[PDB]
């Protein structure tokens, strides 16, 4: 039940000693399914730091201190292993390789595009695959709609304008317009679809009076000629 | 498949027009469409039927 | 982990003789 978010909620509510998660087998082990080895850089580790620093006062009501300290031992051991491996890795380097430039370009651009979830070109119907497109657009809409409205730039070209304490520079909004062109272009999609239908179903709906090589064929001219035959008058 | 279109007529005429030019250059065989319709054993079997009809009618 | 310019991503990114041999003959 997200104990690694329950610690964050108890920290941000500023009352963590008053509850202390009721560390028994019935409560502290029901959310764990040891502790699950936190994932973040420090956002789930500083919480463990503060949690141990608050639980130094009771020291016996909470039996889960030992598994947390075992994970501190694991973190210290992994850190010492990485420091020894970084000491050896800087000694295992060849004296000459002369890494190529125009492949370093491609690795940097490819890593940068693979960070922020966009498609990388290689250079090295069916409503199953219709929903898998219409579920990537809701991703982008509900990711752009969580940006703060007070978003603003600071380009490297405001130094040539000498902005005072209150001067209102003229390149402050080169990202918030761009973060609304996407968010409103991804909501006007089923309007340009309905305009493209009215375009194609009135250009292709003639198809034999505008295109020259179709209205000059034998069979099209014969069909258009034969539909215009006025019915025979008996007597 | 009961009806025809402009695409069907154009494809039929283009196919039948390219099959005729490929017999001058002899880059297509077309021996199967020849011999499945000639079929000389069927021809002599039919001639034997005509001969038996001559015998039965005389 | 600095983003790259968009205008740089957009910047880095036997059938012959079979007729002739039959056209020479006929």
């Amino acid at each position: 039940l997200q104990e690694q978010s329950e610690l964050m909620s108890t920290v941000m509510n500023n009352t963590p000693t008053t509850v202390a998660a009721l560390a028994a087998v019935a409560a502290a082990s029901e959310t764990n399914g040891t502790i699950p080895k936190p994932r973040s850089s420090a956002q789930l580790e500083q919480l463990l730091y503060r949690y141990r620093a608050i639980q130094n006062h009771p020291k016996e009501n909470k039996l889960e201190i030992k598994a947390i300290e075992d994970t501190f031992r694991n973190i210290s051991r992994d850190q010492d292993i990485y420091e020894t491996k970084l000491d050896t890795l800087r000694k295992s380097i060849d004296k000459g390789f002369q890494y190529d430039e125009d492949l370093l370009n491609k690795h940097l651009v490819a890593l940068q595009l693979l960070e922020k979830d966009t498609d990388v070109p290689d250079y090295f119907g069916d409503p199953d695959t219709e929903i898998r497109i219409s579920a990537r657009i809701s991703n982008r809409i509900n990711e752009l709609e969580r940006l703060p409205a007070n978003l603003g730039t600071y380009s490297l070209d405001d130094c040539l304008e000498f902005i005072t304490k209150d001067d209102l520079s003229s390149r402050m909004d080169t990202f918030k317009i761009k973060a609304l062109v996407e968010l409103k272009s991804l909501k006007l999609l089923t309007k340009q679809k309905s305009i493209r239908q009215k375009l194609i179903n009135n250009v292709a709906s003639q198809a034999h009076h505008n295109i020259p090589y179709l209205r000059d064929s034998p069979f099209t001219a014969a069909a258009q000629r034969s539909v215009q035959i006025r019915s025979k008058v008996i007597v | 498949y009961n009806n025809v279109t402009l695409k069907n007529l154009t494809a039929f005429q283009l196919l039948s027009q390219r099959e005729n030019i490929c017999e001058l250059l002899n880059l297509v065989e077309s021996t199967e469409r020849h011999n499945s319709i000639i079929n000389p054993e069927r021809q002599r079997m039919s001639l034997e039927e005509m001969k038996k009809m001559l015998d039965a009618l005389k | 982990s600095l983003p790259i310019e968009d205008n740089y991503i957009r910047e880095v990114v036997s059938k012959l003789m079979e007729c002739v041999n039959d056209a020479v003959q006929t």
